[PDB]
């Protein structure tokens, strides 16, 4: 009964979903800053 | 490290972008709410 | 500005003559007769032998005489990467400028050299191993597809060296991919004299060698 | 076109016609009276699969074929493989929707398809990227929505690695094997590649393409092209001289005629067929021919002829055996080989211990069994065993030998072959005092005797047939051997003749006679 072995591993970047689009909220702050001005 | 460094930098900057931009959006929303409450 | 004497290789005189005959005969000849003969230039060289005779020196000196672009080197198996399907992205990045210049300059392109060092680390027989991953098979398949595919690429020259010829997969050594294959071995009396003369020129230049030698 | 040759392909004419018949017949056939979606190709490297793909794409008046160069679909991001795969069939689906059954045919090329298709991905892939990709392709090609305007061609250098799931009907219907071309195919390929030469009369008339086609064996098209390229390179380099600097005459350059010598040099020196060679060594058992130094040779050969006649023309004696007895160094193997050769039977073989060194008993038994089993297939055959005493290794001390091999021989000596077939066995041995003790001499049907040289007249006749001594030398030899006994084997005689021709002419005869006296004896 030959046995006792090993292995190697790899990975994958699964969080492909973009996030930059929802982070460009600056313009709304600019408009409300103008309102407060 | 040529291609290896290029990819490591790309992915590290991608995780950065994610976290940092989320935090910046949260701060922007906080300031927005504060000013909106102030105007009343 | 070139001459065989300037090259430091000694004891390998038949090998260089054969390589020049079978590799650079077509390019040197005037284009008109070449076109009239309708022949395709070679696209490969393989070198093998026991540990240390002339392999790397020969490759470097060959690459240093052509008035072509700088060759691209690959030190061992530095192509592998730990992300799924990214060894190929590195493989295809080598045969990149060649296709672009083929598209741009028609059929007057220069020559592009790629030097694969220790080619037996990457290109082993398909399905040979029993490991838990299958990256080597994809690497070999991509290399075979790109070296000679449906689209004709005819302005490259690939040089490979190794210490174990038999491990290479046969599909990579059929005439057209890597045809000219050569064996570098131990020298003989004349070769030994030539080598000892090459390595002792500078000392004799300034009288640093005693007369009784 | 259907020329079968204008595309520069040879050796696949019949398969090209079969492809025409089985692939595009429905498209060719009129629509009033009224498909194939999966085509697979395979063969050893360097046969012309890509040429077939390119010519198939060009032949039909359809859109430009799409190609994928190996695994260009894999990606590190989840879900991008499926998007890339689905990007291909947008035009096909749109054309189907727009034109019903009038949609134009589409060609998709999957070069090196083995990269994608395999028996599931390994456990350590972090997901089912391989399995999910192959499933996506299978569903798209074999989805519930059934199209009739797409054709996919696959090519591989190793069919055994393709997953069987893709070879069932509805996915891969046509399978093609591209093999090694034939002699006529070799001639056609040579003609195609040398048409450019013959256009300008740059090929020497001394070349006979038929001789080349005969010589090149187990050559694919690529190897023949390499041979032609090597010949061209040699002819071109004959006119160049680059040791100090690159230089060419530019005057004696027009001739540039490739000669048959160049082809021969290219074949012998810098090309290899890449296939093994069959070895024949049976001519090495007779290194000096047969010379009739006496009458006994005639009797032995006549008896052999009679035995061959009996075995051929007999009815109820399909098996016959004979023994060849004689003293050592008497030349028994040569006569047995000669008698075997004169039979002219379809199947002949020689079983000798020279090829079994270090073998145990079981290996020897298995080898002999294999040889006899092979001999049991031809209609009539002959087999010879020589140096029996060395087959069952025998030593006078003890004595010691092998029982298993002896029993194997005794069993095989009296087993008739299948119905209506004939086998002959010839055995040779030098010491018959032992085989009679083991009871192995009763199995053989009959025995023949091989004698030694026993008279001076025969020795002198053999010397004459060899032609070494002359005049006073032979006269003195006769004078000294006309009243003495001689007992020498022919092999020993050759050894002595070789021995005595090393000193000066004065001492040659004396040395030869001294050696003969020393080796001479009586029974
Ligand atoms: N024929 C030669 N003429 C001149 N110098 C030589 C010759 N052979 C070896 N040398 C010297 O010895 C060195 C041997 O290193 P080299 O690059 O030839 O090794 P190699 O053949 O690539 O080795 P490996 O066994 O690792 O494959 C050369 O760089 C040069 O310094
Ligand atoms: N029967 C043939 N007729 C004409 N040329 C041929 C023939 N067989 C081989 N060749 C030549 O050999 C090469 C054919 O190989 P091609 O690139 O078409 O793919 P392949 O043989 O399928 O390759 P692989 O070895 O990668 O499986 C071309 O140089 C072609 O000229
Ligand atoms: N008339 C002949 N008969 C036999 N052998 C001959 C004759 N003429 C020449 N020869 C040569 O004599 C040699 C015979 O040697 P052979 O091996 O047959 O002898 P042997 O008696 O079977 O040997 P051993 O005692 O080693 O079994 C061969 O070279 C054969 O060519």
């Amino acid at each position: 009964a030959s046995g006792i072995i090993m292995d190697s591993s790899i990975s994958k970047q699964a969080l492909s979903e973009i996030e930059t689009r929802h982070s460009e909220i600056i313009k709304l702050e600019n408009s409300i800053r103008e309102l407060h001005d | 490290m040529a291609e290896d460094a290029d990819m490591r930098n790309e992915l590290e900057e991608m995780q950065r972008r994610a976290d940092q931009l989320a935090d910046e959006s949260l701060e922007s929303t906080r300031r927005m709410l504060q000013l909106v409450e102030e105007s009343k | 500005d070139w001459n065989f004497e300037k090259m430091g290789i000694g004891g390998l005189d038949k090998e260089f003559s054969d390589i020049f005959r079978r590799a650079f005969a077509s390019r040197v000849f005037p284009p008109e007769i070449v076109e009239q003969m309708g022949c395709k230039h070679v696209k490969g060289i393989l070198l093998y032998g026991p540990p240390g005779c002339g392999k790397t020196l020969l490759a470097r000196q060959i690459g240093k005489m052509l008035n072509a672009r700088e060759p691209k080197v690959v030190n061992g198996p530095e192509i592998l990467n730990k992300y799924v399907g990214e060894s190929e992205a590195n493989i295809r990045k080598l045969f990149a400028d060649a296709e672009e210049e083929q598209r741009r300059l028609g059929a007057n392109s220069g020559l592009h050299i790629i030097i694969f060092d220790e080619i037996d680390a990457i290109c082993k027989q398909r399905g040979s191993m029993a490991g838990s991953t299958g990256v080597h098979d994809t690497v070999v398949n991509q290399l075979l597809s790109k070296i000679d595919g449906v689209e004709q690429l005819n302005n490259i020259l690939v040089i490979g060296m190794t210490n174990r010829p038999d491990l290479i997969d046969e599909a990579l050594l059929r005439p057209g991919r890597l045809e000219v294959k050569m064996e570098i071995g131990l020298p003989d009396e004349k070769g030994r004299l030539q080598i000892l003369h090459i390595h002792t020129a500078r000392m004799r230049g300034h009288q640093l060698l005693s007369a009784d030698v | 076109d259907w020329n079968f040759e204008k595309m520069g392909i040879g050796g696949l004419d019949k398969e090209f016609s079969d492809i025409f018949r089985r692939a595009f017949a429905s498209r060719v056939f009129p629509p009033e009276i009224v498909h194939v979606k999966g085509i697979l190709l395979y063969g050893p490297p360097g046969c012309g699969k890509t040429l077939l793909a390119r010519q198939i794409g060009k032949m039909l008046n359809a859109r430009e074929p799409k190609v994928v160069n190996g695994p260009e679909i894999l990606n590190k991001y989840v879900g991008e493989s499926e998007a890339n795969i689905r990007k291909l069939f947008a035009d096909a689906e749109e054309e189907q929707r727009r034109l019903g059954a009038n949609s134009g045919l589409h060609i998709i090329i999957f070069d090196e398809i083995d990269a994608i298709c395999k028996q599931r991905g390994s456990m350590a892939g972090s997901t089912g990227v391989h399995d999910t990709v192959v499933n996506q392709l299978l569903s798209k090609i074999d989805g519930v929505e059934q199209l009739n305007n797409i054709l996919v061609i696959g090519m591989t250098n190793r069919p055994d690695l393709i997953d069987e799931a893709l070879l069932r009907p509805g996915r891969l219907e046509v399978k093609m094997e591209i093999g090694l071309p034939d002699e006529k195919g070799r001639l056609q390929i040579l003609h195609i590649h040398t048409a450019r030469m013959r256009g300008h009369q740059l090929l020497s008339a001394d070349v006979d393409i038929k001789e080349l086609a005969v010589e090149t064996k187990n050559f694919s098209g690529a190897e023949l092209e390499g041979l032609v390229r090597a010949a061209q390179s040699t002819a071109m380099n004959r006119h160049i001289k680059a040791s100090t600097k690159v230089e060419v005459d530019m005057e004696k350059a027009e001739s540039l005629q490739v000669t048959r010598g160049d082809f021969l040099a290219s074949l012998e020196n810098d090309i290899k067929p890449a296939f093994g060679t069959n070895q024949e060594d049976y001519a090495s058992y007779i290194m000096n021919g047969i010379i009739k130094w006496g009458d006994p040779v005639t009797r032995v050969l006549d008896d052999g002829e009679l035995l061959v006649q009996q075995t051929k023309n007999s009815d109820r004696t399909p098996l016959v055996s004979v023994l060849l007895e004689g003293p050592p160094h008497s030349g028994k193997t040569a006569l047995a080989a000669k008698i075997a050769e004169e039979s002219n039977f379809p199947f002949i073989k020689i079983c000798s211990p020279d090829k079994m060194i270090g073998f145990s008993e079981t290996a020897k038994c298995q080898a002999m069994k294999k040889i006899f089993d092979d001999a049991y297939k031809s209609q009539l055959s002959c087999v010879v065993v020589d140096d029996i005493e060395r087959l069952l290794d025998y030593v006078p001390i003890g004595p010691r030998f092998s029982n298993l091999v002896l029993q194997a021989l005794l069993v095989l000596l009296k087993k008739a072959p299948p119905q209506g077939r004939k086998l002959l066995i010839i055995g040779t041995t030098s010491r018959k005092d032992v085989l009679q003790e083991m009871e192995m001499l009763n199995a053989f049907s009959t025995t023949i005797h091989v004698p030694n040289i026993a008279t001076g007249e025969q020795l002198l006749e053999a010397l004459e047939l060899l032609g070494n001594f002359k005049d006073k030398e032979r006269t003195t030899i006769a004078q000294q051997v006309k009243g003495k006994k001689v007992w020498i084997g022919i092999k020993k005689l050759l050894m002595l003749i070789e021995m005595s021709l090393q000193m000066d002419p004065e001492y040659r005869v004396r040395k030869f006679l001294a050696l003969l006296r020393e080796e001479g004896a009586s029974p």
